[PDB]
């Protein structure tokens, strides 16, 4: 008997999965200080 | 493909959106920064390390 | 899912044989049974009026 | 993700159809200037200008194989419906000579007494 | 002003003294190859199909298999579809092989 | 409708667009096999494979006639914007040379540093 033998078989064994916090990062607007808004919607 | 949309169990439409705010911030900030960068400076508004 | 999942199980085999003095007894196995698989289809038609 | 606390592994999956193909972005060349809505032919492809363009800048063409209404005959031909129309590169003008001439479409409404035809633009051979 | 003034999906042609067209076949009229949406008489106004689509028809020479991806050619005189590749026109592509009841689907081309 | 009461008369009415065509169906012989998002000749139809398939299996190829990225090209050669785009089925590989290869495409967008390509595909002639 080892553990070895059963080890392939994946769906005898507990699914554990560790937390990485993976992604992208947040993109922020840089620019609003600098700019003055015109915002119209018939420009 | 709606087959990808609907047999896909991560993948959905809020991620595409969330991509696509992303690449819209990142566009909002070249469009609004980069004439700042790539602009050629003269020897008036240069300044040296000094 | 487009392809369902397959069901599994843990069977431990074993066999009594009976013992005379002085012989090793021997030791089972275990063996896995394994589901079927099911398969998810898109079928689909229209017309052009 | 700049300093990720862990190497994440990343797989692209794969794609190939990148646009529809209905117009296709083009530079300028040196003795070239487009105005919007005329037929050129800009780097092998023969298409409707979506924009003026005018020195070494960049220009939409619009290749959809549609029915297209133009103007720019070589109005000494006559060009009778079902006749395969060419493009002069030389005289900017459409012709039914197939001398050197690119296959470009083929006549729906023959010439009319404006000079106008309509035609069905071809898959840019 | 535009250019463009239809998607090129279809055509009108006007029938000659030697044509006449009925309802969903195939004819090839003033060198547009496509399908008749009407049914037309000499001198009258019908409208083809030239949409790069898909298409079925029977109206096949029934002597040469058509495989799956052989090339169709139109030929005009005898009017029917073969594989002659002779000086008769082409106009598709077989996406699906000759069944049983001579049927054919084929994939129509840009009349080149 | 078998049993039917009374002996009605059938009329059909013929229809020859079956379908719009855009991807075509096709069965894989025994030398060749496929991969998603990848470009093959497929019984003489070329396209963009969009499912996997090994041996007598079925696979669609996508025939829209758009714009397509595809890389995968014969590196050496250099393929400038509007050249034409052959596919060299004997090392499944573009090519612009006409030797006998089946012309496929003209490039959008040249060759880049990493041997990317868009290009329009071509009505499958």
């Amino acid at each position: 008997m080892t553990f070895s033998s059963t080890s392939n078989l994946k769906e005898l064994l507990r699914k554990v999965v560790l937390d990485v916090e993976l992604g992208r990062e947040q993109v922020q607007l840089l620019y609003k200080p600098i700019y003055d808004s015109i915002a119209d919607s018939n420009l | 493909t709606k087959e990808m949309k609907d047999f896909n169990q991560t993948f959905s439409v809020e991620i595409l959106n969330k991509s696509i705010g992303e690449s819209y911030n990142a566009l909002l900030n070249h469009i609004h920064l980069s004439p700042i960068i790539n602009f050629n400076y003269k020897a008036s508004n240069k300044t040296a390390f000094k | 899912p487009q392809v369902m999942d397959a069901k599994w199980a843990l069977q431990g085999n074993c066999v009594f044989l009976e013992h005379i003095e002085g012989e090793e007894i021997k030791f089972g196995t275990i063996n896995a049974e394994n589901g079927p698989v099911a398969r998810i289809q898109t079928y689909a038609t229209g017309f052009e009026y | 993700f700049k300093g990720q606390p862990t190497p994440s592994t990343i797989t692209q999956i794969t794609r190939a159809k990148i646009s529809d193909g209905k117009s296709v972005r083009v530079i300028l060349s040196e003795g070239e200037s487009t105005k919007t809505q005329q037929f050129y032919l800009i780097n092998g492809f023969f298409g409707v200008a979506m924009q003026d363009g005018e020195k070494g800048d960049e220009v939409t063409l619009q290749i959809e194989q549609a029915e297209y209404e133009t103007d720019n005959i070589v109005t000494s031909e006559a060009f009778e419906a079902g006749k395969l129309i060419y493009w002069d590169n030389t005289a900017k003008k459409f012709t039914t000579t197939s001398a050197s001439n690119r296959l470009v479409g083929r006549v729906t409404d023959g010439k009319d007494s404006n000079n106008v035809i309509w035609f069905i633009l071809l898959p840019q051979q």
